[PDB]
DNA sequence: AAGCTTTATTGAGGCTTAAGCAGTGGGTTCAAGGTACTA
DNA sequence: TAGTACCTTTAAGCCTCAATAAAGCTT
RNA sequence: AGGGAACCCACUA
């Protein structure tokens, strides 16, 4: 994952950008689908 | 030096205050050790070593960039051939007390340049002097006895300090203090004949409800440039 | 020294300068009429370097007030324009009003008693600019005066 | 030096020669064509 | 532009006082000798000759600022002795040592010049 | 001072170590800083990013001796976001795009085999055929040279309502203003078509991945304007103004039915103070276009050290804006090896 | 009834010291027994430590109301 | 978040507007704090939490996302003199003149403009002379 | 070629006769992209594992990649590269003798050093920058020491006695004009 | 036009109302002065004889101001104007008639700026509120402003040509509020990160690491000379740590005299082993690497940037929190004076000998570089012969570049650590690194072992030619030499290709500096204008200018950021 | 019936506004040539 | 007739068009 | 006891 940091990310934070450069999620998986890679 | 190692002269000591070697060689210039590690100007140290070798040998050293005929070990062996430490250190003595310095000091001939940035070309102070014709603020630059710009970031820092009165004298009293008279009714700047004490406001046709207002001259200029745009910035002192 | 009471500003009220107010507060009573600034060695009355508008020379005095170049704040002249023209900073506001009022009877296109108008003066009572925005959004889709009032078709103002 | 020598030895003449001759009429014609240039040495003219 | 003249290293201006004693009350039997227009040359010899004195409990000098020409010598003695007396004795011993050094140097010059 | 010995230079109170290379303009020593630019007459294919064009092959074309304003032609491909991907052209003095096969029909070749012979040199790779088919598809309605020329002329700067006026205007645009380095005379439409097909072919290759894209900052793609080209660019405009004022003077003196004095007709101060102004101020143009022109072309020769003088006389300039926040023109490119010092550069906005 | 802090804030200390120093420099009666003192700032500081500055601080609450605290009523930090 | 076997509790985003439209204004305040903290502390540096909290509370004070721009700052209920000191000076003053806006002089930039004592630190109170305490001072 | 270039005045053999010999040639940047360069003729002798046996050109000397102001840096390959950049910036601000006819010139600003010295440690490229003839600086005995704390944070302690003897003394020229 | 007059940073509002040129300001070059206190600025006599403070005439100062008027504007400790009550200014530069030199109570004398005058002293860019602090004027001979060395960290200043601005407060009120709000000792600890902004720096830091080592023994005269520079010293010479055979004091005793009050602090030196605190010698440290200050006495431990620097919980921080700004100001000054005068005995250099390793270390470095280059050739041969399988998430190019960059970074790290192990305790590079004064371990590695890989926009050196980085390599060469891995140290010097690749890498930092200064300043200005009127009110709420509640309590706890500290919750982590 | 017609959402195009701080110094040009007319 | 005074760079927002679609009016 | 403006360029940290 190549998320933006530094001063560009701070500018994208304080200027409320509807199109940030690298939008992303951090999806967390419930229960047994997170224990093993096959159900993930 | 020729290695990006710039720096102002911090103090000048006489020859008897300078540290000295056993043969009485005081350095012309003492630079800080801390200028070297973060900058990694190792060519500066190699030039000092090579210059010691050159001054003792009588040659002019070769410091052409990509040369296998010159490395630090060859320069060191040449230097140790002249009765010096091979790494260019020497035992210096304290100039004040005469005692040997516990560390041995890297000393040697290095080419320094005097830069055109002198302090007598840069020292500037103002107390009160010429002011600009338009905004009546102090002039621009040291060549015309001008003031220094107490800019926006300085204003912001003085806000963060909470120093409201210092901010007020910087941005009002030490730049352009000014007095206007305002009509208490319309808020436009009145007409004030100070010698005959005749204050009036054309448009409201009053002559008694006029108030003196201390505002910066540049603010009066801003308001008169706003009135040229058909804005009425009515300063309501009520 | 001035005899006026020294007191600060608690409020700066903004507004547009009325032409009546410009004519009433001016020191150039006839208006600025001549483009030249000096009639020989004299500054021309009604010219651009009007002597009643401030202090010309560094060592002279003003004519409206008696103060020198330091004490004189400068006083406003005026040009009475032959034909009314647009203030360029106020163009967009003139167009916003023009699509909100009738081109012929100068009535508001929507009612002053309209329930939409009633609750947008409710929700934008202290905010004039947002009130204009809401009235403009109500009047943007219209094309004809409703009425009391006329029923003439209304144009599209294009700048 | 070489770029200026090229300009002052080749390019000025090429600019002068690659220009449309001017024709004037309206009535008789008037044709002006420009031929070789001459650059003198740098001279200064006094007030006399 | 702001260069001090080269003679304020060593010349007392009118009204400047060469040496002042200040009996500091922080510790018993101590003085602060503030010597004007002097440097490490006298401060160091006076300090070391004071350190040879067994009745001197403290002896140190300082230059408060090298851009000023002023020596502060602090001497503390045993209570049966005074810092002023210690300072005078140190200067007398330095003068006698330098006199002996000068005479022996003249003798050695005269011996080597002849052979 | 040309060809003088050291003794002769010292007789004239000149320094024998002085290198020259500057101008004395009103007693000020003025040095012409070399300006870099894209090379002319070379086809560069780039990827315009976040645009309607997927690829763009430009060719800044200059006559190489006459030096008119360099007329760039673009030959672009549209992005996918239509039943195919489509090649268009951006001709000079034609404010709208033209699809490329209409330009090829306007140049004289009407058949599709002739046009694809000018574009695709081997017919045995059909992958390149698949990309030219949409361009042939939207030029289906245009099958004749005058019809294509009308298509060109109906999108020009001022399309005259006469059809033959549009035809003549289009012929003039495609002869004198499209690819003039190929040729501007008559009977040059085959060479212009071959070069335009070469531009299309390069665009197809770059879009096929078969050729890598061109680098803006490759330094073989750049040229440097030294004192010669800069002064010639000035002198073209000032000699044009000299001939303009001669024609104005002589026109005013033949409408009166008289004769003019030609030695008195020449306004000798047009070249003189024009060159003097541009070298003294550094604005590279006319006095009335100071904001339009570029500044810093002529600088006062720095005389603080011999090394600063020598450095100032060998200085180059990328005229890209100093407030530009893109790092790539300021990068030390690989192709600067041995041509440009990797260490010597200013600190700050430049 | 006074809800503001019983301690004197640093801004209050700075402005009370400045105002009192200017008053002393304009020959106001000193409230404390100055002992060879000349600089009005040191006299104002000595008055502040002695809790003798004759100044009331009027602290404005954001709702518009105010609280009048005498300098002698506030706890002196520095 | 709606997917089966996806945690609807911990799943987040770095898109601030997406969190605001999906989850709300307090959620985007916490997310804004987290994102600014990540930017600041990735370098290894540390900023005290109250400064981040004040910035995030300022950005999310009025129920929507107030950008730190002329499109969030100059659209507040602050005075025309405060807005014109930031950006769009002539446009702000035109809009204030046309709508008759009244600047109550309660900010810092407003009083800095007019040379007055800013209600800021030292200037946020008045000092009164105590006549009863003045009776103990000798001339 | 070398023995015949050693006698450029006795022989009238020069660089152009070396170009005309087909021995050196000028290679621009587009042609440089099709050449195979040896850095040194060391690269041309056969190795036990050969990198390239198809060299078409050789560098004359690899230190010709530097310009005028970076050719005065001694040992620039031992320096961190921003420091070479800073010296290229600051060699232009160095005070020396900027030209030999400075007594004739009425320059608005002029800075002449009293006693410029040529460097004791030189590059071979400064024979062509004429830095040996118009040098800008003095060879200073420089100790790298922490002495009394006045050289901290990029400062310099100088010898006052040396400065009294003319060390880095210079003369400033200002010219004024009136019509 | 009028709009152009009112807009922009140069217009009326931003350029003449928010900020403006001011009177009573000075600017010159700054040079160091270790002999000044942290709240003093050394001012040239010409600046002070030109800048005037209007002193109101009282009966207290009738005679002093009369003498100042009598001296006039020519003599420096003199005056420039007399301002009467009616407001006219008697110019004292015309040496006027002696009826004018009369001074009444209520007159203002514009005396020259003298010693002890309060000034605001400022360096641009003014980023935070410690970039603009208050200083006491001290008049010194030459033409520069002179600063203490601990003070250069909040100003972000050095002495390679920096110029700073000096504003003189003109009123007693503003002089008082600069004195009570903005002086340097009050600005020691920042609310931004609840740590000091200013710490012991450079020479004093290197020499306080050298001074507080276990084997530093000072004789009687050396101790007395060092005690001469202790301003807070009570005049009692401490009992020496060793009395026989000869009386010797350690450096820890003299630093215990420097340490103020009864500070209680525990730190660790930079070179503290990770397995020592669990070992048998937890409180009897073999390397003197655990610092314990107990009752204001340095019991044990070598001081460094971790103890005397700008970190949170450090010795200067604990001193501030427990003792106040004045005691901590004296602490800073005493450290600098005593340590700087001991450095005259000890000395500190750096030479070409400190950058040189032994031949065993050179052989180890060359072996590591050779084996890493062979690993890169093996990875290249695997990628050529199709053996290279991609890691999940990446294609063959990011995995090949990742493998090659991992091999080369492991090379640089391993051989840098091999270089650093060779450094003796006499090494001066190591002296400045392990004290935290200047430089890091990557600097030692680059100087001694290997410079490493040059990177342009994150990747290796790009193929700027047709599939070559330079025309000295063959096409499609992906090896370490071809793509910018510098194989030599700065001591050994770089090959011409390595020199060019290193210049390509070093150009990136220059470009990044320029563009980040362009953009970050706009970000900072927008941050200021969005919150400039937000403040803590007297009901302790945090409101903006509209009186809209931003926070009901500041920071949600109601505390200020300066006084808070990193602490540990005891009951959170342990099991039931 | 299934056609006809009207007021609220979308997508692209056009306009506007912004782009670090503080310092030095120099250099140039503004303000310029035809004219229409007299003692 | 000669001569002097006067004539004339890009990046993000907001706003405003053309284009649609349920839904009521009119077969 | 103090009669310039505007722009451009170079530079300083
Ligand atoms: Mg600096
Ligand atoms: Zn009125
Ligand atoms: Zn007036
Ligand atoms: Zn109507």
């Amino acid at each position: 994952k190549n998320v933006t940091l530094g001063v560009p990310r701070l500018k994208e934070l304080i200027n409320i950008s509807k199109k940030p450069k690298t939008p992303s999620l951090t999806v967390f998986l419930l229960g047994q689908s997170a224990r093993d890679a096959e159900r993930a | 030096s020729r290695h990006g190692q710039k720096g102002t002269c911090g103090i000048q000591y006489r020859q008897e205050d300078m540290p000295f070697t056993c043969e009485g060689i005081t350095p012309d210039i003492i630079i800080n050790p801390h200028a070297i590690p973060s900058r990694m100007t190792i060519g500066h140290l190699i030039e000092c070593l090579q210059g010691k070798v050159s001054a003792n040998k009588g040659e002019i050293g070769d410091a052409t960039p990509f040369n296998d005929a010159v490395n630090v070990q060859k320069i060191s062996n040449l230097l140790s051939d002249y009765g010096y430490h091979l790494r260019g250190n020497e035992v210096l003595y304290n100039g004040f007390t005469g005692r040997k310095i516990t560390s041995q000091i890297f000393i040697g001939p290095t080419y320094y340049q005097r830069l055109k940035h002198m302090v007598d070309d840069k020292i500037h102070s103002r107390a009160r002097g010429p002011i600009q014709i338009l905004n009546r603020q102090p002039m621009e630059g040291r060549s015309r006895d001008g003031g220094l710009r107490f800019g926006e970031m300085e204003r912001d820092c003085q806000i963060a300090h909470g120093a409201a009165q210092f901010l007020r004298e910087r941005l009002f009293e030490a730049s352009d203090p000014y007095q206007v008279h305002v009509c208490n009714l319309c808020g436009i700047m009145a007409i004030a004949n100070t010698r005959t004490h005749t204050y009036e406001c054309r448009g409201c046709r009053n002559k008694t409800q006029i108030s003196l207002v201390r505002m910066p001259y540049a603010c009066k200029l801003l308001f008169q440039e706003l009135m040229s745009m058909s804005i009425a910035p009515r300063m309501m002192s009520v | 020294d001035s005899a006026c009471p020294l007191r600060t500003i608690k409020r700066v009220q903004f507004g547009v300068l009325s032409p009546d107010e410009l004519k009433r507060m001016s020191v150039t009573e006839g208006g600025i009429k001549y483009p030249e600034t000096t009639e020989g060695g004299r500054p021309k009355l009604g010219g651009l370097m009007d002597p009643r508008q401030g202090v010309i020379e560094r060592t002279g005095r003003c004519q409206t007030c008696a103060g020198n170049m330091t004490e004189c704040p400068g006083h406003f002249g005026h040009i009475e324009l032959a034909k009314p023209v647009f203030h360029v900073g106020f163009l967009v506001k003139t167009m916003k009003v023009l699509r909100c009022v009738c081109f012929f009877c100068s009535k508001l296109l929507v009612d002053s008693n309209n329930p939409k108008i009633k609750d947008i003066l409710a929700k934008s009572k202290g905010q004039p600019k947002k009130r204009l925005t809401h009235v403009y959004d109500l009047c943007k889709g219209k094309n004809i005066c409703e009425g009391g009032g006329c029923g003439r078709y209304q144009p599209r103002i294009r700048r | 030096l070489d770029s200026f020598d090229e300009f002052i030895q080749m390019s000025v003449q090429r600019i002068v020669e690659d220009a449309p001759p001017i024709d004037l009429q309206a009535p008789p014609r008037y044709l002006l064509k420009f031929e070789q240039i001459y650059l003198s040495k740098p001279t200064h003219w006094e007030r006399d | 532009m702001n260069a001090p003249p080269a003679f304020e290293s060593f010349l007392l201006f009118e009204g400047e006082k060469k040496i002042t004693i200040n009996k500091d009350t922080k510790v018993p039997n101590a003085c602060l000798f503030t010597i004007n227009k002097e440097d490490h040359t006298l401060g160091n010899i006076i300090k070391s000759q004071l350190l040879k004195d067994p009745q001197v409990l403290f002896a140190g000098y300082k230059v408060p600022h090298p851009l000023e020409h002023k020596i502060i010598i602090r001497v503390q003695t045993t209570p049966d002795y005074s810092p002023q007396e210690a300072f005078t004795n140190a200067i007398t011993d330095l003068i006698s040592e330098l006199s002996l050094l000068e005479e022996r140097f003249r003798v050695a010059i005269k011996d080597k010049q002849e052979g | 001072l040309n060809g003088l010995t050291d003794r002769d230079l010292c007789e004239l109170n000149e320094c024998p170590l002085d290198p020259g290379g500057y101008f004395i303009i009103n007693g000020s020593e003025k040095v012409l800083i070399a300006q870099e630019k894209m090379a002319t007459n070379t086809v560069y294919v780039f990827a315009k990013k976040d645009s309607k064009y997927a690829y763009t092959g430009e060719c800044r074309s200059c006559l190489e001796n006459s030096s008119r304003p360099t007329s760039t032609i673009w030959v672009s491909m549209l992005a996918r976001g239509a039943i195919g991907q489509r090649i268009v052209a951006t001709l000079p003095y034609i404010k709208q795009e033209v699809p490329i096969i209409i330009v090829f029909r306007a140049l004289g070749f009407v058949s599709d085999r002739d046009i694809l012979e000018h574009i695709i040199y081997d017919f045995e790779d059909p992958e390149m055929m698949e990309m030219v088919k949409p361009s042939l598809d939207e030029a289906f309605v245009i099958q004749e040279q005058n019809v294509a020329l009308n298509f060109i002329g109906s999108r020009g700067a001022k399309p005259g309502v006469t059809k033959e006026k549009r035809i003549k205007y289009a012929k003039e645009v495609l002869q004198k203003e499209m690819l003039p380095h190929v040729g501007v005379s008559d009977f040059c439409e085959t060479k212009k078509a071959y070069f335009l097909g070469y531009m299309v072919h390069r665009l197809l290759l770059a879009a096929l991945g078969r050729r890598e894209l061109d680098d803006r900052d490759h330094y073989g793609n750049k040229r440097l304007d030294l004192a010669g080209p800069l002064l010639a660019f000035l002198f073209r405009g000032m000699f044009k103004n000299l001939l303009k004022e001669v024609r104005i003077y002589a026109q005013k003196f033949i409408d009166r039915g008289k004769d003019f004095n030609l030695e008195l007709a020449i306004k000798t101060r047009i070249i003189s103070d024009g060159l003097k102004y541009s070298l003294a101020t550094g604005n590279w143009g006319d006095q009335k276009k100071a904001h339009q022109a570029r500044a810093g072309v002529s600088q006062v020769l720095n005389r603080l050290t011999f090394a600063s003088t020598l450095s100032h006389l060998r200085r180059l300039n990328s005229p890209i804006g100093r407030d530009g926040k893109l790092a790539k023109p300021r990068q030390l490119h690989n192709t600067l090896w041995g041509m440009v010092c990797p260490a010597e550069t200013p600190e700050g906005h430049a | 009834k006074r809800i503001t802090t019983p301690y004197m804030t640093k801004y209050e200390r700075a402005r009370v010291l400045g105002t009192r120093a200017l008053q002393i420099a304009m020959c106001a009666p000193v409230m404390v027994e100055l002992e060879g003192e000349t600089d009005p700032l040191l006299i104002a500081m000595k008055e502040l430590k002695a809790r003798k500055i004759p100044i009331i601080i009027r602290r404005y609450l954001p709702d518009g109301s105010y609280e009048d605290w005498g300098v002698d009523e506030l706890i002196i930090s520095d | 978040l709606s997917e089966k076997d996806v945690d609807p509790v911990r799943t987040t985003s770095n898109d601030i507007v997406e969190i605001f439209t999906v989850l709300g204004i307090e959620a985007v305040r916490k997310a804004l704090e987290r994102e600014l903290y990540h930017v600041i502390s990735f370098d290894g540096s540390y900023v005290n939490y109250r400064h981040l909290a004040l910035l995030c509370d300022t950005m999310t004070c009025r129920g929507h996302l107030m950008a730190i721009t002329r499109h969030g700052v100059n659209r507040q209920d602050t005075g025309p003199l405060m807005k014109c000191s930031f950006e769009e000076t002539v446009d702000v003053l035109m809009e204030a003149a046309a709508h008759g806006e009244s600047d109550p002089m309660k900010g810092v930039s407003e009083n800095i403009m007019l040379g007055q004592l800013a209600p800021a630190g030292t200037g946020c109170f008045d000092l009164l002379l105590d006549a009863e305490k003045c009776k103990y001072g000798m001339e | 070629h070398i023995d015949q270039l050693k006698e450029r005045e006795y022989n009238n053999y020069s660089w152009q006769d070396l170009v005309a010999s087909g021995v050196v040639e000028y290679i621009d940047t587009l042609e440089e992209e099709t050449v195979m360069l040896a850095m040194t003729p060391d690269d041309l002798q056969e190795k036990e594992v050969a990198y390239c046996s198809t060299y078409t050109h050789c560098e004359i000397h690899p230190s010709m990649i530097l310009g005028v102001c970076a050719s005065i840096i001694p040992f620039p390959d031992h320096n961190q590269s921003p420091r070479n950049t800073y010296q290229s910036a600051m060699g232009k601000q160095a005070m020396g003798v900027y030209i030999t006819n400075f007594h004739v010139r009425m320059d608005t600003l002029a800075h002449v050093l009293y006693y410029p010295q040529k460097p004791l440690v030189t590059t071979r490229s400064m024979e062509y920058l004429r830095f040996r003839e118009l040098p800008a600086g003095i060879n200073s005995i420089v100790a790298i020491a922490s002495y009394t704390g006045y050289n901290q944070e990029d400062s310099v302690i100088m010898n006052r006695s040396a400065v009294d003897r003319g060390f880095f003394r210079s003369v400033f020229y200002r010219s004024y004009k009136e019509q | 036009s009028l709009k152009q007059r009112l807009k922009g940073k140069e217009g009326r509002v931003r350029g003449n109302l928010m900020g403006k040129r001011v009177d009573f300001s000075a600017r010159t070059v700054i040079t160091p002065d270790p002999n000044l206190s942290i709240d003093q600025v050394g001012v040239p006599r010409s600046i002070a004889a030109n800048m005037t403070f209007a002193e109101i005439v009282t009966p207290f100062n009738i005679d002093r101001l009369q003498e100042l008027v009598r001296r006039g504007n020519s003599q420096y400790p003199g005056a420039k104007y007399i301002i009467r009550d009616n407001g006219d200014r008697i110019d004292l530069r015309f040496h006027p008639k002696p009826s004018d030199l009369h001074l009444q109570t209520g007159y203002k004398v514009e005396r020259h700026m003298c010693d002890g005058d309060i000034v605001i002293f400022n360096r641009q860019p003014t980023l935070h509120k410690m970039s603009m602090m208050g200083h006491r004027v001290r008049i010194l001979p030459w033409s520069t402003f002179r600063l203490n060395l601990s003070v250069t960290t909040p100003y972000n200043a050095d002495f390679d040509g920096d110029e700073m601005n000096l504003h003189l407060p003109q009123s007693l009120e503003t002089r008082a509020e600069i004195q009570e709000l903005a002086m340097v000792p009050r600005m020691i600890v920042t609310p931004q990160s609840n740590r000091p902004v200013m710490g012991i720096v450079q020479d004093t830091l290197t020499a306080v690491r050298k001074f507080t080592k276990r084997d530093v023994f000072l004789e009687r005269g050396e101790v007395m000379n060092l005690l001469m520079f202790l301003s807070t010293w009570d005049g009692k010479v401490p009992q020496p740590a060793i009395l026989k055979p000869r009386p010797l004091w350690t450096g820890k005793q003299i630093f215990s005299l420097i340490i103020p009050g009864h500070i209680n602090c525990i730190r660790t030196h930079s070179t503290h082993p990770d397995d020592e605190d669990s070992g048998p010698y937890k409180h009897i440290s073999p390397g003197d690497t655990k610092v314990v200050v107990e009752n204001g006495e340095l019991i044990m431990g070598i001081l460094c940037k971790k103890s005397l620097g700008t970190s949170a919980g450090s010795l200067v921080h604990i001193s501030y929190l427990e003792m106040g700004h004045d005691i901590t100001r004296l602490f800073y000054s005493n450290i600098q004076t005593v340590i700087n005068n001991w450095l005259l005995i000890e000395g500190h250099t750096i030479g070409i000998g400190d950058s040189i390793a032994d031949s065993k270390t050179y052989q180890d470095i060359q072996n590591t570089i050779k084996k890493a280059k062979q690993d890169v050739i093996e990875v290249i041969e695997k990628a050529h012969n199709n053996e290279l399988e991609p890691t999940p998430g990446n294609t063959l190019r990011q995995t090949f570049e990742n493998q090659v960059n991992r091999i080369l970074n492991d090379a640089r790290d391993k051989t840098g650590s091999s270089a650093q192990k060779s450094l003796s305790e006499y090494n001066n590079f190591k002296s400045m690194v392990v004290s935290g004064a200047k430089g890091s371990k990557i600097n030692i590695s680059q100087v001694i072992a290997v410079v490493g890989q040059q990177n342009v926009e994150g990747k290796r050196i790009p193929f700027g030619f047709k599939h070559r980085t330079l025309p000295h390599f063959i096409k499609d060469d992906y090896g370490p030499e071809s793509r910018g891995f510098v194989e030599n140290s700065y001591l050994a010097g770089l090959t011409p290709t390595e020199f060019f690749f290193h210049a390509m890498g070093g150009r990136e930092g220059l470009i990044d500096t320029a563009v980040k200064t362009a953009e970050t300043g706009y970000i900072q200005r927008r941050l200021i204008k969005s919150m400039e009127s937000v403040m803590v009110k007297y009901d302790a709420t945090v409101r903006n200018s509209i009186n809209q509640v931003v926070q009901l309590r500041y920071g949600e706890d109601g505390l200020a950021g300066e006084s808070v500290e990193f602490q540990n919750l005891a009951t959170l982590k342990p099991s039931n």
